[PDB]
DNA sequence: TCTGACGCGGC
DNA sequence: GCCGCGTCAGA
């Protein structure tokens, strides 16, 4: 072999590193949907 | 002489020491 | 990012060869501009303007015209064009290559209990290849809610994991492949089933397609994922679809090595045996009898049969009566499906007939009937090939008796030829050729002798001594096409004979000994020549056939059956291809 | 090969290729209909084989199957 | 028959007929002696000058530029290795020896030769030169602490070679092959022109050189064909060929030509080209000492060319061993030394052009670098220096006798074919024509034949017995490879009659190199032995002469990948050669002097030597054992002592056999009562069935010693730390960690626990809004550090045995570092102090016992013992304060050592010595195997269908002999299960041993205690030795079988284990030694779901080292095409490998559980469109409406 | 996302010169070595008739 | 370099091109699709 | 090594 | 219009 096939991609999100995210990106998007009537939702969205 | 020789170093040395 | 400079271990970096050629053309252009500015003499202007052209050509593809540049390590650099050509290049390396995911590979073992559409699978590789499916089923099952949850619960191998895994793969076929993949039977689809251990098991009847044997070969395994794919594997790629070979209609799953030994063994006959000439109504009768241990399995009995038989023209006529069979063959009566005539099983059953059975079954009865039949054939041949305890001693190799004198005649004639030469009465080359023929013919004779010396055994049976076909081991291993041929028998019991020096010109001294008797140093040395030559000749071919099939695949890669009829009315004239001595193809 | 095989299905539909595409369409339809209510897929087989069984028993008459794509 | 210590423990009944003319020479001579010639001298061999000094001789008088500067060589002195062998390995260094020489410089007024250099510079000193890597006693080098071996090299000889590439007639040629430089030639044509070329050129007529000197016709056939006129036209024409487009000069080409063939440092033949040319031409009238070419020589060349063109001569054979020679390491290193000296002296002629000093000393001049930076490179990167394949003691010897034809100055893997890959009739006594590789290398490796040797010029000789008028004498000579062409040689089995006269008349022999029958009147030599033809690893195959060759090839190539196991078990059917290999490799401990055992324990041995019968000695010597030392393939090495307290031993006996040996017999496997019967398919093709008694009794179980190592660097964000302090980690996963960040010594680590815990800092979070929120809910702080610890990779287990830790440099170490290092060097120094103290206690016991003169005799030996104790306690601190130069940039590093037993399991690979092999297919419970009538069961169930087709019969005969030995074992057992007396045991032992065979072991020579050791050691079986071509014949095996009480067959009656009803057709049984091969299944499983990807192409990795990804290569694409399997081919090329969106998309679809696919386009194609676009070519997608 | 480099004096694409047959040669209807001489600064050639 | 001059167009139309670019090759089930889906038009039209 | 397709120069 | 001698392209 050669060295030019042991260097690997390090600055991206392996398809697991980018699947444990939408499982959270969508989680709280529902968690909040069982909170305030509407207000604190608006406030947390605007302020975060 | 101008005899198809490709490498430039000779084609420069020739004229150089003229 | 197509010529990176990523830093790697050792606090060092890994440039690409393109970075250097770029870093050269650039500062050469820069110096050129500076010169043109400063109004230098035209000689050095010329030298710069030429050095620039050289670096540009090197960047495009160095080595086209000069003595292509090298780095410190003194390798010819990998220029631009040198990336999209050659076997290691870009086209046939990463566009038709693609190391894929969801794959694994390990050592193969036999597993003679499976069915023709199954395969063992170590639970570890299974847990790995199916992991996301397991994740999905755990989440939906309500035993974990996040992904970190399931990943943390599979890392420790919970018990429910194994159950959910087993239900994942209930009907999820996989692929199996062996490295040199010459024909489409080099890839087939099976249905896994969990096993412990760390090696793949595959049904033996297919080790002829994959051209595999169990001395260490390793197979790969890929998974299909979609709904179209893992249905295409089921319909077009499962082992139960590939019976006949695409090359020629001959079947490909016929019993091979000692599945044939047992069948041929229990399907022979013997003259004076126990229970001879008895009477039996049906198969179960013969079974009950034979398990009681009174009858010899090679005995001749009379069985009354009654079963349908399929005619050529789609008829199905009834057949009945009493037939003189052998205790062995009746034991195979159970497996024959209703539809085939008993006339197939009622013979001695060497390989060329087992294949006949399978072909006949396929062409009239269906496809599934054939795989079930081959199932039972294996299941039985394995059984009766070990109750017979076939084995091989050294006295099973019987040297013929007339060997010494048959050698004496030959060596005396040789002395006579040397006489005719020594007094210059005969030339040289003719002496050589006639010596060759002498040794050849005598070796042929001494070889043909051991055939009668090992395939026949006389015995003073009740009344007298009559010759009968022997039950010798090494004779049965080769009269049944199981594994062997006449030549090996010759070199075991007869004599080696003529050993060709590298070219092929025979040596004027033949080897008189044989393997049961061993050889002297010189006699072994004379053989190692051809040994090494023939051994080396394969390795120096393994790349050539692949070359030719590659060329051929290119020539016709785009021939597809696209339309029912082309309507034309022109073709060729065929006729039996005589060769002045025989038809050789009707 | 649990119960049903291609040799069965090949009697109604033909060319053994049309089988693939037709069964795939049918299994996709049966899949997207929310059949995955999860109290059944652990007692029976995947839809990929349910479709084959359905085509073998000659229940669907694939001439009909396509008419479920216009139902998309 | 004991005659020695080890054999006295378990004698080996022997067979054969032939008397033992000459013992086999030392095995590793080729590798050792090729170094003494380069480093030392002996006048007896005539070697007055060590080749090193000879290479030094040819450079030093240089006298740079008239500056009254003289440069003369005086002497040379070799330093001492700062660290001995066993230490330059542990420290991670190179066993080295510094080189220093002596130079004198002299000067005077240095005017226009007015007493130029006569008066000044009366001094001289021993300048440092460089470093010289020394070899151990066994022929290996430790380079950066890694035992390496430099295989010899076979290469064409320097001289004249005439051939004819006969796609023509008379297309003769010639070559003057030089030892270093450029090689001429002289070819013919169809018509008869004598052309000439210089290694490659325009084809200019050969008379050009003759002008460059200035029925015999062809001169006139050529002279009138070239237009050249006179002397200088020749040179001005040649100079065009050598340098085209180079305008010639006047006083330039005159240097070119006469430097092309006529400069003693530009072209040479080195005592061989000269001799091989002189003898080829007879002309002694040319000095056989000057190696440069000569005009008389070249006209001889052309004369011989035309002479052969007439028909008076003979072309040569390029493969005939007299034309190819061996060149070992002691020559390669000399060559590199020569290059380095070139460089340094060329630099010397310029380091005088910067005079600034008063009374310049002759030391500032000399440089050193280009010498070591060349030697070291050849040693650390050359193709002819690979790791010593350290599977087992046979692997070592094989690798040290190997002889390649590859490397600098040789062939290439695809630049040869069908010729250099064959056994020439001259190979006979020199290279084994059975032992080679089997890949694309077959025919270029050629292990060495046993009795072979190397003459002073590098040709391989061989021994022989002369004959004198039909009576075979007992003189022995070493006949060369060429003189052998002429004589006629018999073979070692043709019998004699009480006076060494050939009983037969017409025999077989090799007359003209090839084989022929002839008459005893015309023979001149008989071979020294029988195994003279085969290698030193072929001779380990009983009944070799009853086997094929393609099969014995594999049988030899395989038994050197065999893996040693826990308890070595001697073979029961050997060839009396395992006594030799192991003894002839430094894995055993041979006593130097004869004496008595003082005190032995499993760490060292002490021997007091009776000086009465030994030369002047020291009354006590030691041997230090080596426990559990690793080896390149991760296999455990440990020696185990044999002797007992107070035993009489002799010089040349086995004190403690070590690696994979047993009582001094190379043993690689075990013995298994084995049947031959197809069982139930479970040995279908070549598979194997085992019996679960083998496993439960630790029969095939090895010890593999892994070794990990973690390192800590100084990165641009700060120092990384190995302290046992990392958040997100409990004290449970940390529980097995000590108070310093390093695991204990004893903790049975698991598959994925921490070995050393590290951390590295990071930055640049700017975390997602959701990460921000969730930090803001649980008050989750964002740590700036990340841990990268060291954990055992999955699928492994084991425990810990050693923890090496190397600290930093130039920094006063802290408490747990400095104090711990002092405590470790203390546990070394104080313990070794008690060691040397026990040694001194032994010496003092032997002195006070001998007090009845120690007043002056050994009043200084302890003075030398304390000297070395101090040398080691200082070398235990004479390191760099951190044990290495640390390769700057590295703070701290640690080595971890893990060991794990492994047992055989379905999937491993066994293979007997006879070329048969297979994969273990199952393991059956004890009660299932077939079992003999007595009750004993059978271990293995091989398959009978194999043997006939692939004619490896010898395995059968091995099983018969094995059955016999096993019967003879049970006999002695029966006689010994009652009446443990001694006399009648001598009787039954006479019965067992002296019944068959003509050797008569002479069992009278043992006492009533040694007999009770022997009968005990013989219970398992009785060893037998069947030499390789002097074997034991059938009827002997049969008489032995009868003595044992078995059929005059191998065959016997067996019973199934599932019923009990017997099998018909009595089955063969026997013993059949078996091995396990280094192709385990634990390191070939390798599945993969998703992992890293390739940087430049975004595709998975490969190799199971990182995470693999199985190559779905090109040929597997045609398969899926032919099936018409479109879909499964499509997403096999995008979603699985290099569709960035599709990867995550599908991995998401799965975990959710819906149906969808997006397959836009792969990435490699975009990369291709770029790479083609980076040229003036515009490839691009488009649309079409026409 | 590519870039580019500015060349002071033009430079011949090697491919269309040394590809056998030379498209430059076939175009200008001259033998190659005669072209390479011009290119290697070894002669001149009338551009203005 | 030869096709570069002629501005060569290349209709895919083959088996070793739809693979370089990831498309259902025009054989096997590929033509089965191009048939069955085409038979949908005549209905929905 | 080769085997040739394809040359493009001496005559 | 051709008998020998080159380069290139795959082994
Ligand atoms: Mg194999």
């Amino acid at each position: 072999s050669t060295v030019g096939d042991f260097i690997e991609d390090k600055n991206n999100y392996s398809p697991i590193e980018a699947a444990n995210l939408e499982n959270l990106r969508e989680a709280i998007k529902e968690l909040i949907e069982t909170g305030l009537t509407e207000r604190e939702a608006k406030v947390l969205m605007m302020r975060f | 002489l101008k005899g198809k020789t490709s490498d430039p170093i000779r084609m420069y040395m020739r004229e150089m020491g003229i | 990012d197509l010529r990176p400079l990523v830093p790697i271990e050792g606090g060092r970096f890994a440039t690409s060869d393109l970075n250097d050629l770029y870093r050269r053309v650039i500062n050469r252009n820069n110096r050129l501009k500076k010169l043109l500015d400063l109004n230098a003499p035209d000689i050095i202007v010329r030298n710069e303007k030429r050095m620039l052209q050289e670096a540009v050509d090197a960047l495009l593809d160095n080595g086209r015209r000069g003595r292509a540049v090298t780095g410190s390590n003194k390798r010819p650099l990998k220029s631009l064009a040198d990336m999209i050509k050659g076997k290691q290049g870009r086209f046939r390396q990463n566009l038709l290559g693609k190391r894929v995911d969801y794959s694994g590979r390990s050592v193969i073992t036999v597993g003679p209990s499976l069915r023709l559409h199954e395969c063992g699978l170590p639970k570890k590789m299974a847990l790995e290849l199916f992991k996301p499916f397991v994740y999905s089923k755990l989440r939906l099952g309500g035993h974990a809610t996040t992904i970190k949850q399931a990943k943390r619960m599979v890392e420790l191998e919970e018990a429910v994991v194994w159950d959910i895994l087993e239900t994942v793969i209930n009907e999820h076929p996989v692929l199996l492949n062996r490295a040199p993949t010459l024909h489409r039977l080099g890839i087939q689809a099976f249905e896994p089933r969990l096993i412990e251990g760390k090696a793949i098991q595959l049904h033996p009847l297919v080790c002829a397609a994959f051209n595999a044997d169990f001395d260490g070969d390793q197979m790969a395994v890929h998974v299909p994922l979609t709904v179209e794919s893992q249905l295409e594997a089921r319909v077009l790629m499962m082992s139960t679809n590939n019976i006949l070979s695409p090359a020629s209609g001959q079947p490909i799953i016929t019993p091979t090595q000692d599945i044939v030994l047992g069948l041929y063994y229990i399907t022979r006959e013997k003259e004076g045996a126990r229970g001879e000439g008895k009477l039996f109504s049906s198969y179960e009768d013969v079974s009950r009898a034979y398990n009681s241990g009174t009858i010899d399995i090679h005995a001749k009995i009379k069985l009354r049969i009654d079963r349908q038989v399929f005619d050529t023209k789609g008829n199905t006529y009834n057949e009945k009566g009493v037939v003189n069979t052998t205790v062995g063959r009746a034991l195979l009566l159970n497996i024959l499906p209703e539809g085939l005539s008993f006339s197939l099983l009622n013979k001695v059953l060497v390989k060329k007939e087992i294949s006949k059975i399978i072909n006949q079954a396929f062409r009239v009865l269906g496809g599934k009937a054939t795989v079930v039949l081959a199932d039972k054939l294996m299941y039985a041949g394995f059984k009766y090939s070990t109750l017979s305890g076939v084995s091989v001693g050294v006295d099973d190799m019987t040297i013929p008796d007339n060997k010494e004198a048959k050698i004496e005649e030959a060596e005396k004639e040789i002395k006579q030829i040397t006489e005719q030469y020594q007094s210059s009465l005969i030339t040289e080359n003719e002496r050589y050729n006639n010596i060759i023929n002498i040794w050849s013919k005598t070796s042929d004779e001494v070889g043909a002798s051991m055939m009668d010396a090992i395939s026949k055994d006389t015995v003073s049976i009740n009344g007298e001594k009559k010759e009968i076909e022997s039950f010798n081991s090494v004779y049965m291993m080769a009269k049944s096409g199981a594994r062997g041929s006449y030549n090996q028998m010759r070199q075991l019991a007869g004599m080696r004979g003529l050993m060709a020096k590298p070219d092929g010109t025979m040596i004027e001294t033949a080897i008189t000994a044989n393997f049961r008797e061993g050889l002297s140093v010189l006699q072994y040395f004379t053989s190692t020549h051809g040994a090494r030559k023939g051994l080396a000749d394969t390795a120096l071919k393994t790349a050539n056939a692949g070359y030719l099939t590659r060329r051929l695949v290119d020539v016709a890669q785009d021939l597809v059956v696209i339309e029912e009829d082309c309507g034309t009315d022109d073709g060729l004239m065929f006729s039996a291809i005589v060769e002045d001595g025989e038809v050789k193809v009707p | 090969m649990a119960r049903v095989t291609v040799e069965d299905c090949l009697d109604k539909v033909e060319t053994r290729f049309d089988l693939v595409v037709l069964a795939s369409m049918r299994a996709n339809k049966i899949l997207k209909n929310g059949y995955s209510e999860s109290m059944e897929n652990e007692k029976k087989e995947k839809a990929t084989v349910v479709a084959l069984r359905e085509i073998a028993e000659s229940e669907i008459t694939s001439e009909q199957i396509l008419r479920n794509e216009i139902e998309g | 028959m004991s005659y020695s210590y080890a054999e006295k423990k378990r004698i080996r009944k022997e067979f054969g007929v032939l008397p033992h003319i000459l013992d086999v020479p030392y095995l590793l001579s080729i590798q050792t002696e090729s170094y003494k010639k380069f480093l030392t001298v002996d006048a007896a061999k005539g070697r007055l000058h060590s080749g090193l000094e000879i290479v030094l001789k040819q450079s030093f008088p240089v006298e740079s530029k008239n500056g009254q500067y003289e440069l003369h060589y005086v002497d040379y002195q070799i330093g001492e290795p700062t660290f001995d062998e066993t230490e330059c390995q542990v420290r991670g260094a190179t066993y080295d020896a510094p080189l220093n020489v002596k130079l004198r410089l002299v000067v005077y007024n240095k005017d226009a030769l007015p007493n130029e250099k006569i008066v000044e510079d009366i001094r001289e000193e021993y300048v440092y030169m460089g470093d010289i890597p020394l070899m151990t006693t066994n022929g290996t080098f430790i380079i950066n602490g890694t035992e390496r071996v430099v295989v010899s090299q076979l290469h064409r000889s320097p001289g004249a070679f005439f051939s004819k590439d006969d796609s023509e007639e008379g297309a003769f040629s010639a070559r003057i092959i030089p030892y270093r430089g450029s090689w001429l030639d002289f070819e013919f044509d169809s018509k008869g022109i004598i052309w000439a070329r210089i290694d490659r050129k325009r084809k200019f007529c050969a008379t050009v050189i003759l002008k460059a000197l200035g029925r015999g016709r062809y001169i006139s056939d050529t002279l009138k064909y070239d237009l050249t006129r006179n002397t200088d036209e020749a040179l001005v024409e040649i100079y065009k060929v050598l340098r085209p487009g180079d305008p010639p000069a006047a006083a330039s080409v005159k240097a070119l030509f006469e430097g092309l063939f006529f400069i003693e440092s530009r072209y040479s033949l080195s005592d061989i080209g000269r001799m091989k040319l002189n003898a080829r031409l007879g002309s002694d009238k040319v000095s056989k000492d000057i190696y440069t070419l000569e005009n008389s020589d070249i006209v001889g060349v052309i004369e011989e060319l035309i002479n052969i063109r007439d028909g008076k001569g003979k072309v040569d054979d390029i493969d005939h061993l007299g034309n190819r020679r061996v060149r070992s390491v002691g020559e390669m290193v000399e060559n590199q030394f020569r290059i380095g000296l070139y460089r340094v002296e060329k630099g010397i002629r310029e380091s005088m052009s910067l005079v600034h000093k008063d009374k310049l000393m002759p030391k500032d001049i000399v440089n050193s670098k280009p010498i070591t930076a060349a030697i070291k490179e050849f040693f650390t990167s050359g193709a002819l220096s690979q790791f010593m394949d350290q599977d087992n003691p046979l692997s070592e010897v094989t690798h040290k006798r190997r002889i390649s034809a590859l490397g600098p100055g040789g062939l290439s893997r695809d630049r040869a074919g069908f010729e250099v890959r064959d056994v020439h009739a001259t190979h006979y006594g020199r290279l084994c024509p059975i032992e080679t590789p089997e890949g694309p290398n077959i025919g270029l490796i050629n292990s060495l034949a046993s009795y072979a040797r190397v003459n002073d010029y590098g040709f391989l000789e061989a021994p022989y017995r002369k004959v004198v008028d039909g009576k075979v004498t007992d003189e022995i000579e070493y006949l060369s490879a060429i003189d052998e062409d002429n004589y006629v040689i018999a073979q070692a089995s043709t019998k004699l009659d009480e006076n060494n006269h050939f009983v037969e008349d017409i025999i077989q022999c090799r007359s003209g190199g090839e084989a022929i029958f002839t008459e005893s009147s015309r023979v001149q030599y008989m071979d020294v032995s029988a195994k003279q033809m085969v290698s030193a690893a072929a001779a380990l195959i009983p009944f070799l002469e009853h086997d094929d060759a393609n099969r014995v090839l594999m049988g030899a190539n395989m038994q050197r990948q065999a893996v040693p196991t826990l308890k070595s078990e001697k073979p029961l059917v050997g060839t009396g050669m395992e006594k030799i290999v192991a003894r002839d490799s430094g894995n055993c401990i041979i006593a130097r002097n004869v004496g008595e055992v003082a005190e032995v324990d499993s760490n060292r041995i002490v021997i007091k030597v009776d000086t009465e019968k030994s030369q002047t000695s020291n009354l006590v010597d030691i041997y230090s054992l080596t426990k559990f030392k690793r080896s390149n393939k991760n296999t455990c090495i440990n020696q185990r002592p044999i002797v007992n307290v107070g035993d009489k031993v002799e010089a040349g006996d086995i004190l403690a056999d070590g690696f994979a040996t047993d009582f001094g017999e190379l043993s690689l496997g075990h013995n298994l009562m084995v049947a031959f019967m197809p069982w139930n398919g479970y040995n279908f093709e070549d598979s194997i069935l085992l019996s679960e008694r083998i496993v439960k009794d630790d029969k095939y179980t090895s010890i593999h010693i892994e070794e990990f190592t973690c390192v800590a660097r100084d990165t641009k964000l700060g120092p990384e730390e190995i302290t046992a302090d990392i958040p997100n980690v409990s004290e449970s996963s940390l529980a097995k960690l000590d108070e310093s960040g390093i695991v204990h010594i004893g903790a049975n680590v698991e598959a994925g626990d921490i070995l050393v815990a590290k951390i590295t800092p990071k930055a640049e979070q700017q975390l997602t809004p959701e990460e921000r929120l969730l930090r803001a809910i649980f008050n989750e702080k964002a740590s700036n550090v990340v841990d990268s610890s060291l954990r055992m990779p999955s699928g492994t287990s084991g425990t810990v045995i050693n923890v090496q830790v190397f600290e930093n440099d130039k920094g006063g170490k802290s408490k747990r570092a400095l104090k711990i290092e002092k405590e470790l060097i203390d546990k070394a120094r104080k313990d070794f102090d008690e060691e040397f103290a026990v040694i001194e206690s032994v010496v003092k016991s032997s002195i006070e016992q001998e007090v009845v003169e120690k007043v002056q005799n050994a009043r200084e030996y302890y003075e030398e013992a304390k000297i070395a104790i101090d040398a080691k306690f200082e070398a235990k601190k004479k390191s760099i304060t951190q044990s290495n130069e640390l390769s700057p940039g590295v703070l701290k590093t640690v080595k971890v050592f893990v060991a794990i037993k492994k047992r055989i399991q379905p999937g491993d690979k066994m293979a007997g010595r006879h070329g048969n092999k297979g994969v273990v297919s199952r393991v059956l419970p004890v009660e299932d195997m077939p079992y003999m009538e007595d009750g004993t069961p059978v271990d293995v169930c091989l398959n009978p269908l194999g043997i006939p087709s692939r004619m490896n019969i010898g395995q059968i005969l091995e099983a018969h002999l094995g059955l016999a030995s096993y019967g003879l074992g049970k006999k002695i057992e029966k006689t010994l299960e009652k009446t443990r007396k001694a006399a009648e045991l001598r009787k039954t032992l006479e019965e067992v041993y002296n019944s068959v065979g003509d050797k008569k072991v002479n069992l009278e020579a043992l006492n009533d205690e040694e007999i009770l050791t022997l009968c005990d050691n013989l219970k398992g079986g009785v060893p037998i030795a069947t030499p390789v071509f002097d074997g034991a014949k059938e009827e002997d095996i049969k008489s032995l079988l009868k003595i044992g009480g078995f059929a005059t067959n191998g065959q016997m009656k067996l019973f199934d284990g599932r019923t009990g009803k017997p099998f018909d057709r009595h089955v063969t049984v026997g013993y059949m030694y078996m091995l396990k091969l280094d192709h385990l299944v634990d390191d070939k499983m390798h599945a993969r779901s998703t992992g890293s990807y390739s940087l430049v192409t975004q595709q998975p990795l490969g190799g199971k080292a990182q995470f693999g990804g199985q190559r779905f290569g090109e040929m597997e694409v045609w398969a899926l095409q032919a099936y018409g399997a479109a879909y499964t081919l499509r997403e096999m090329l995008t979603v699985k490998s290099d569709d960035i969106a599709g990867r995550s998309k599908m991995y998401k679809n799965i975990v959710d559980g819906k149906l969808t696919m997006n397959v836009d386009v792969p990435e490699s194609f975009n990369v291709l469109r770029n790479e083609v676009r980076a040229l003036g070519i515009d490839m691009d997608f488009d649309y079409s409406s026409e | 996302r590519m870039g580019h480099i500015d060349l002071v004096c033009p430079v011949v694409h090697i491919w269309y010169l040394k590809s056998l047959p030379s498209r430059i040669g076939l175009f200008l209807d001259m033998p190659l070595k005669n072209v390479e001489k011009v290119l290697y600064f070894e002669s001149y050639i009338v551009t203005d008739p | 370099t030869e096709a570069s001059i002629n501005s060569q167009i290349d209709n895919l139309r083959g088996l070793k091109e739809n693979v370089l670019i990831g498309r259902l090759i025009p054989a096997g089930t590929g033509l089965a699709v191009r048939k069955e889906s085409a038979k949908i038009e005549k209905m929905r039209e």
